[PDB]
């Protein structure tokens, strides 16, 4: 996708949005 | 530090470490080295002030040499030098005679921030009061 | 002792901090020293202060007494000398981290670590924890993925 249109708003973002989402980043991938 | 051998605390002097009165043989000699305490104390001595009560341990086992240790200072005696009055009494405590400043048992206990279980250091304030109603001397809160 | 009155609070508190917490561990302090809590306590400390327990109460008596509640995997946990652990804020964290390293200095047993739940099982040590926040580690999983 757009890698632009995705740093812009992922270097800046709130707290636990984060924290029920990077359990599962780990899911799709790896 | 987890686990003791030898301790003895015997509150010492920093502008010059080299006592024989009150202490200096007796602050030395089972195994303990004279010579060092003036080649090693005074390294950890004028970084902070001198002159005043000195608590302290050593590394001494039977191997000579040794590795000096700090402590802290008395509670209770910060309430001379930083209260007023130097003794606690005069009229035995059937009176109650002393006098507190309550501004002071916060940041003057502060001072002993790293010696205290309490976790809220208003919690290390709680402490002072009993070690400030050493005698029943009254606080002006 | 105190009567009921007080053998209820123990529990209507201890209680609502399964009800209201994070993660659980173990351990058996036959020896605990003092030293021991004194440590422990600047641990919980770091870890908040006063957010973190270890009440001993292995009566099943007790701190089970406060388990058909939630975490009935501790019928199991409650024989013999225990002391819970709960957690209130915080990572599922460190907690678990250093009560093995502890007891791993000597510090005493640790129940072998019966273990407890987040999930609902038992046990072995993880670090699967604070590295919570290593999101950075799908931060560099980004430029990495991005040039790479």
């Amino acid at each position: 996708s757009i890698t632009k249109d995705q740093i812009i708003e992922a270097v800046a973002a709130m707290s636990v949005m984060d924290v029920v989402e990077l359990i599962s980043a780990m899911e799709e991938k790896f | 530090a987890k686990k003791v051998q030898a301790y003895v605390k015997l509150q010492v002097a920093a502008g010059m470490a080299n006592p024989s009165p009150p202490v200096g043989p007796a602050l030395g000699q089972q195994g303990v080295n004279i010579m060092e305490f003036c080649k090693a104390f005074n390294a950890k001595t004028d970084s902070i002030e001198k002159g005043l009560p000195i608590p302290v341990v050593i590394t001494v086992y039977a191997d000579r040499s040794f590795t000096f240790v700090t402590k802290t200072p008395p509670a209770a005696v910060l309430l001379k030098k930083a209260a007023g009055i130097k003794s606690g009494s005069g009229k035995p405590n059937k009176d109650k005679v002393g006098k507190i400043s309550r501004a002071q048992l916060q940041e003057i206990a502060q001072t002993k921030a790293a010696d205290m279980t309490g976790a809220d250091i208003e919690a290390m304030t709680r402490s002072i009061e009993g070690t400030a109603r050493s005698m029943g001397l009254v606080v002006e809160d | 002792m105190a009567l009921n009155l007080q053998d209820k609070q123990a529990i209507v508190a201890e209680v609502s901090e399964v009800a209201k917490g994070a993660l659980s561990a173990v351990v058996a302090d036959s020896r605990g020293v003092t030293v021991d809590k004194m440590t422990e306590l600047r641990k919980a400390g770091r870890e908040a202060g006063v957010y973190m327990r270890v009440v001993r109460n292995t009566l099943l008596r007790r701190a089970v007494e406060g388990t058909p509640f939630e975490c009935l995997k501790d019928a199991f946990v409650g024989p013999t000398l225990i002391a819970y652990s709960m957690e209130h804020p915080g990572a599922a964290a460190r907690l678990f981290k250093e009560f093995a390293k502890a007891n791993a200095k000597f510090e005493v047993k640790a129940a072998a670590f019966e273990g407890e739940l987040i999930p609902a099982s038992q046990i072995d040590r993880l670090a699967t924890l604070p590295t919570y926040e290593e999101a950075i580690a799908r931060l560099m999983a980004t430029m990495k993925e991005a040039s790479a």
